[PDB]
């Protein structure tokens, strides 16, 4: 049902099987195939088995302009959170290709926001996955905005925590 | 014994006040002297006795029968607390059981289906705290709200968190009062915050306006605003309204927030909600108000009265099944363990008062 | 009312003039029902967490705990001055025989009710007056009334410059 | 050559006011070679670090990575200002509706242009201004050109008090 609690805990496990697959079984082929892994596989590798915490991993953009309000899907082609590597704390975000070419949206920027302050606050290593194909420009100056708040978090954190740059 | 006179300003300024049922009594005024003046009289155990200043004046923490319980909720309060503010609380460090429990489990299912069913938030809270554990503060005032210790992998955390089965698990001011304080002093001492949330909004009365829970209820606001130490909070079932911001909500500066599928985080509820939006609607067409009002109050709480447009702008950092809960706690608890937070001097802030 | 602005006050550097003649607390079940001890408790924080330059001036009465409410030298007031019209003491006349010589009431049976109505007097008549704390110098002095303005002008020059230091703490715990 | 006269600047407390005409960055694979990546990146980290007055004049043209290279407000400029002959947007107007719409200039594309010069033109009027900006607020104002001084007057006599903090380090660790 949905009227229900169940009904509600099972409709979280559909969300969950959405936005653990939010690019088409077929872009995940196309990403296998050039030899390379999913935004979520890179991280699998990267965390301490067990480790990884997903934030934001049903948030959703709100750009309206074109035919992106018809497909909106669970986080907004960036996989984000916290882990450990060899049993240290670590902030993580990684670019799903497999979503919009992993074109960088507004809320996508958001999100490597949230870690980026996250790991500053608590003082560990921010290690970030880039595979992007640029601007998603269907959103216009928002992209541009986003690119900014990460700019300035990158040069505040410079010398504070470590920043790995891993471009794949 | 009696604290008498000016001598009660001196405990009041303490964070904690103990005491005991029949053998101990606080006043700036006897009664004698309250006779005189406004007519009325009255023995000491009403006036001040342990019983009324925990579960009417506010002051005190705890009630016990006895000197020696006594004696032993004061120890207890210590070994939550550190030796000052330069020290975090002293942990006995244990590693959790990352898997999950049975125990775990029974949280998919404390949640009742109808909305106006309560389910009891004591149980929520020891299901996350280790050994099932809650030392609680002041459970006589103002049990709409809970408040208190315990421990998670050995490491003392403070509890705040809306009681269903007491008045709704209304806020009120008592309650806004009860728990502004104790998250002030959880902050002050360096122990960690965990609020669990199930809150319908504001008790609707004239007596409390008349006594400004706006400047009451904003109290709490400031508590968990001004806060830097670690703030985790989960929400249970209901977020409405300014009371979402009021309980440790991210926009006030928590730091991990997370709901159950059976959360709803809206500006009001359905039935209220509708009857401001598409009035026009309702009135019109208008054979009675149900027919369309009904079909209208369920398009509408099965739209918004979820966690999920919440969790489409990052308001609430994840929505999790609620078995996952003491998890979700351990592991954040363990990233902010390091939390460190800055902000402008001052003196000192200008809290309402 | 006054806790709140003493701190809004002391948050903005702005220094804090304090008049007393104050009676005491209110009576009233409703008075402590409502939390008395921990409300009134904020007056006495404020002043204490205060480091504005303080000037408290004692006109007529000041009884007890209400006594230290008000900008006592105690909770760290900079200039305490009482007029010779202020009466400091932990309670009045009648209050303070009336337990203190208790051996007296139905003693002296009919002659009881002028045996104490004298001993209020007599102690008023050597106990409510600014004199006690002056020699304790909980008043830094007794002074006409005609003279506070020119008082309150000389201490505030003086008192511009002052500062001072206590532990660190992210903020205090006020009754709440 | 602007990466370290901000730094100067910042240093020695001056204000910096900017003025931005971009096009974007020059086209050349030697710029790429050469390390345009960690080098442009300089400037970026220039107007981040600041903690002086920053108002900053979009006069014209703020396209791509260039507009935020160029002191705007998300790398903490506190003053943004844009004439109305600013065009703030992500790329220029034809190298947009390529990507944008190639099935439409493609598609009953028969006649190829005049549907892209005229899906051109329409972006254009509709974005290559300064106004989707100064929806956000990215652009504190849109003003007319001859206000400019005044703007930058009233600004500075603001700004001349602003204070910003961070999280200790012994220096930052700039691209060189």
């Amino acid at each position: 049902d949905i009227h229900t609690t169940a009904g509600k805990l099972a409709d979280l496990r559909r969300r969950i099987e959405e936005a653990t697959h939010a690019g088409s079984a077929r872009a995940v082929e196309k990403q296998h195939a050039k030899g390379k892994l999913t935004a979520r596989e890179r991280i699998d590798l990267l965390l301490d088995e067990g480790s990884f915490v997903e934030l934001d991993e049903f948030a959703r953009h709100r750009s309206t302009n074109f035919g992106l309000d018809a497909n909106r899907p669970y986080g907004d082609g960036v996989v984000t959170g916290y882990g450990t590597v060899d049993g240290r704390p670590v902030a993580v975000f990684s670019q799903d290709f497999t979503v919009f070419g992993g074109a960088l949206g507004e809320v996508y920027g958001q999100k490597i926001v949230k870690v980026m302050d996250f790991a500053l606050k608590t003082g560990c290593p921010v290690v970030g996955i880039n595979d992007s194909g640029g601007a998603r420009i269907q959103e216009g100056v928002a992209s541009l905005g986003a690119y900014g708040e990460i700019f300035r978090r990158n040069t505040h954190a410079s010398g504070v925590i470590p920043q790995i740059s891993l471009v794949v | 014994g009696p604290c008498a006179g000016g001598a009660v300003y001196s405990p009041a300024i303490t964070d904690f006040t103990v005491m005991v049922d029949q053998t101990s009594h606080m006043f700036i005024t006897g009664p004698d002297v309250i006779k005189t003046v406004t007519g009325e009289d009255v023995g000491f155990e009403e006036l001040g006795g342990a019983r009324t200043h925990n579960s009417t004046s506010g002051v005190a923490h705890h009630m016990a029968g006895d000197e020696k319980d006594a004696v032993e909720y004061v120890k207890q309060l210590l070994s939550y607390l550190p030796s000052n503010n330069l020290s975090e609380p002293p942990a006995f460090p244990e590693e959790a059981d990352l898997a999950v429990t049975d125990e775990d489990a029974e949280l998919d299912t404390i949640v009742p289906d109808s909305a106006n069913q309560p389910y009891d938030m004591h149980s929520v809270i020891e299901h996350v705290l280790d050994d099932a554990e809650f030392f609680e503060t002041q459970p006589l005032f103002a049990p709409n709200i809970l408040t208190g210790f315990g421990r998670v992998e050995g490491r003392p955390v403070g509890i705040v968190a809306n009681q269903p089965m007491q008045f709704a698990g209304c806020l009120d001011i008592t309650a806004s009062e009860k728990a502004a304080r104790f998250v002030r002093t959880c902050d002050a001492f360096n122990v960690p915050v965990l609020t669990f949330v199930d809150v319908p909004g504001f008790l609707p009365g004239v007596d409390q306006e008349h006594d400004g829970i706006i400047r009451r209820g904003a109290k709490l606001i400031f508590a968990y605003a001004e806060a830097t130490v670690p703030l985790i909070t989960v929400i249970t079932r209901k977020a409405f309204g300014g009371a979402y911001n009021v309980m440790g909500s991210k926009h006030l500066g928590a730091d991990l927030n997370l709901a159950w599928p059976t959360a709803q985080i809206a500006v009001m509820g359905a039935q209220g909600a509708v009857n401001i939006l598409h009035r026009r609607t309702i009135a019109d067409a208008g054979d009675d108000a149900e027919a369309t009002r009904a079909r209208l109050i369920q398009e509408y709480e099965d739209a918004l009265l979820n966690p999920y447009t919440a969790a489409e702008r990052g308001y609430v950092d994840a929505v999790i099944m609620p078995s996952d809960t003491r998890r979700h706690i351990v592991r954040g608890l363990r990233q902010l363990r390091t939390k460190r937070e800055s902000l402008p001097p001052k003196k000192h802030g200008n809290i309402p008062l």
